[PDB]
């Protein structure tokens, strides 16, 4: 007794608010809920070899990558540039007494 | 969570908000004013897409949109901003606006004194705005680039795959016919991967706009949160003067707001101790 | 820096409802927060009037909002039930009551009333107590 | 005091510092990144035509054409992302303005 | 103490409280000294 269907979406339960001009409507009452929240802050900090992965474990191969230029140089300095910022991150949350 | 409705009864003490409201003569429930935001932006070419790209359809249609623009704006007029922290509390809209004014600094027999002067001042900036709106082509421009920049790129992305990159010619089918395979296999290397690096090209560029989209949309979350829901304190947020109220409208890939403010006018000298 | 370290303001920022307090909790890579909000509990309807003239003066609440039950006002808090007898205390006035529209009529009990009915009757009983011989 | 504060050590405007340094050494690589080969036989493009024969020589030129192309448009890509952070600092100064 | 302060008369709301009552509650001592 189970199948697949489909259907219109629903924005809610309809309600109608009776207003007039000279009608007020005050609590006699209060109630206290508490609610989470979850906000990420800061993720994995990852370093990367520059020839290892291209010319693992070759002779031949790493002698020529050098004709390239300084390519993998920006490599690992932009990934250290995410890896230095993100102590940053922990450090501007938790750390302000 | 709900989706209130404003009563049969239109009078709101004196202001007149026929202009907002939703109109049911027209086929779709949209207002007066939100009709002329929707003939102003403008969404063969596109069957000329016949390389693969296509555009899905937004999740939430156009008409359910504006059923969710209609009750922020029932159950803000009817039960003032106590809707958005709990259960929703009616209020006569001449008393709710004194509220408004005694967030302010003014105390609130400023505006029963002068409600009919207020409520007539009120009304003809409504009007006014209806027609500055229509009045050039650069008043939607920030709406407008949004979709222009989405299909402007997408014909650079049509016409760059008649380039060569070096190979002897753009057509694929021609190469293999005149090339023994030995070597034919050069040339389309040098026009598979300019063709390749060129649709990469794509994807990075709409990572970096959907960056700046994300946060305007987490600025217009905010906006209603506050400026709508609520009365503003900070300076310069919600409007250019102190803070009263808020309207939303709806538009196309965006939202457009109607900022109420209150201004000094003419002032004299004094001597103080 | 807003929510824990101070109460905020901002409507639906640091929770839905009026905000309280926090609190913050570590988590891997990331935190959570415990917003306590205060939210209205069962209302009931009443009936309001703008202002209220007595001696030809309207009066407007200092803090609050005139409400009634059908038979005599009261002014009571904005967000909890709580009515109080009309007096000059909770009261200001300003200016005649014919501009005003919605004004109603009832009447305003001085706070020197009890120090008048419990001193004035006491004086009149003075007086009574030496006019007599 | 805050007039001696300032002057008082190199670190004190920092951050307006590595925003003109970021944007003194990227150009610095970019200049410093046409004087490598990629492979190819020479790195100037002059010499290149003078000592091989126009059906080879487009094979050399190519895979230095498509060096210096696209050491060109990782800057470019690098600058989109800059660009995106001053402009999150921009409306911070307008909002504590 | 305070910089730029100046000269002038607060007048007291409790005063009329009474001083229309001293209208009275003197006017009853002279309404009733007299005889
Ligand atoms: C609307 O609210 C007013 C204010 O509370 C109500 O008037 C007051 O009602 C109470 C309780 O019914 C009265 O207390 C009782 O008074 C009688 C008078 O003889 C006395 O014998 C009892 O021992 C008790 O003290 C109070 O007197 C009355 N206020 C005045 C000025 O008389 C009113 O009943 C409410 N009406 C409705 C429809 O809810
Ligand atoms: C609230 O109380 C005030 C004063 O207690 C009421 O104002 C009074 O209204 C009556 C009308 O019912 C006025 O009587 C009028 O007298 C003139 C002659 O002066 C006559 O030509 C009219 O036909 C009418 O009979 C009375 O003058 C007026 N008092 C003052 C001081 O102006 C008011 O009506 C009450 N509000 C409500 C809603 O009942
Ligand atoms: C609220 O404003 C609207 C728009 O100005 C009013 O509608 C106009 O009414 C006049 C009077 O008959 C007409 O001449 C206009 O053609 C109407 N405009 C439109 C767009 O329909 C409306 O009457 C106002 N509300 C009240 C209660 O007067
Ligand atoms: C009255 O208010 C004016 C401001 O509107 C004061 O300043 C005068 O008006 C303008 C504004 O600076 C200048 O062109 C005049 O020269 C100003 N007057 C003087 C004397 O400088 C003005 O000072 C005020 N006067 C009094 C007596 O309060
Ligand atoms: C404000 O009023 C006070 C008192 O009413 C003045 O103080 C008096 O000043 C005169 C000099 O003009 C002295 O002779 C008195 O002894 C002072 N009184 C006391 C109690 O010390 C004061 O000068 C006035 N201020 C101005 C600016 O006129
Ligand atoms: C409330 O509105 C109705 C109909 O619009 C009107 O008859 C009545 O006089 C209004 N009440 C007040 C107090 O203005
Ligand atoms: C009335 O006056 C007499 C003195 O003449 C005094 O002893 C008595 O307490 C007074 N009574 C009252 C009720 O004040
Ligand atoms: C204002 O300044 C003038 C000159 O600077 C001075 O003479 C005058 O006393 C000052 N006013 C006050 C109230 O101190
Ligand atoms: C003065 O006293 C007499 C009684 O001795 C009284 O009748 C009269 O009303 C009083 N006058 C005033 C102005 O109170």
């Amino acid at each position: 007794s189970q199948s697949i269907i489909a259907y219109t979406m629903s924005l809610g339960a309809e309600n109608s608010v009776a207003y007039s001009n000279n009608s007020i409507a005050i609590p006699t009452n209060f109630t206290i809920s508490v609610t989470t929240e979850i906000l990420p802050v800061s993720m994995t900090k990852t370093s990367v070899d520059c020839t290892m992965y291209i010319c693992g474990d070759s002779t031949e191969c790493s002698n020529l990558l050098l004709q390239y230029g300084s390519f993998c140089t920006q490599l690992k300095r932009a990934l250290t540039g995410i890896a230095v910022e993100q102590d940053k991150n922990t450090q501007e949350v938790f750390a302000q007494v | 969570k709900q989706i209130y409705k404003t009563p049969p009864i239109k009078y709101f003490g004196g202001f007149n908000f026929s202009q907002i409201l939703p109109d049911p003569s027209k086929p779709s429930k949209r207002s007066f004013i939100e009709d002329l935001l929707f003939n102003k932006v403008t969404l063969l070419i596109c069957a000329q897409k016949f390389k693969g790209l296509t555009v899905l359809p937004p999740l939430l249609t156009d008409e359910m949109i504006a059923q969710y623009t209609s009750a922020l704006l029932a159950g803000t007029i009817t039960s003032g901003w106590t809707f958005g922290a709990g259960a929703a509390l009616q209020i006569p809209f001449a008393m709710q606006m004194a509220y408004r004014f005694n967030g302010i600094g003014v105390t609130q027999n400023v505006l029963y004194e002068n409600q009919k002067l207020i409520a007539n001042q009120f009304n003809s900036a409504i009007g006014k705005i209806q027609d500055s709106l229509s009045s050039t082509a650069s008043a939607l421009g920030k709406l407008q680039d949004v979709v222009n920049h989405n299909a402007q790129a997408l014909n650079t992305l049509v016409k760059q795959l008649s380039s060569k990159f070096g190979a002897i010619s753009s057509v694929l089918n021609d190469i293999f016919s005149r090339l023994d395979k030995v070597e034919a296999e050069v040339q389309i290397d040098r026009l598979i991967t300019g063709r390749l690096q060129s649709l990469q090209t794509y994807v990075t560029q709409q990572l970096i706009r959907a960056a700046e989209i994300r946060a305007s949309a987490n600025l217009a979350a905010t906006k209603m949160s506050e400026c709508v829901l609520g009365q503003s304190k900070r300076v310069d947020f919600c409007g250019k003067g102190y803070h009263l109220m808020s309207f939303p409208q709806s538009a196309p890939h965006g939202v457009v707001f109607l900022h109420v403010t209150y201004v000094p006018a003419q002032e004299k000298n004094f001597t103080t101790a | 820096s807003e929510c824990v370290l101070g109460q905020s303001k901002r409507v639906d920022f640091c929770g839905k409802g009026y905000h309280l307090m926090s609190f913050p909790q570590s988590a891997p890579h990331g935190v959570v927060f415990l917003h306590v909000t205060y939210v209205p509990a069962q209302e009931k309807n009443f009936t309001t009037a703008p202002a209220i003239c007595h001696d030809g003066k309207a009066h407007f609440p200092r803090e609050g909002v005139f409400v009634s039950n059908g038979t005599h006002w009261f002014v009571t808090q904005r967000n909890f039930y709580e009515p109080q007898i009309i007096t000059t205390d909770n009261t200001f006035v300003s200016g005649n009551c014919d501009v005003v529209i919605g004004i109603v009529n009832n009447t305003v009990y001085d706070p020197l009333q009890p120090e008048l009915d419990s001193f004035k009757e006491e004086l009149d009983k003075y007086f009574k107590n030496h006019t007599s011989p």
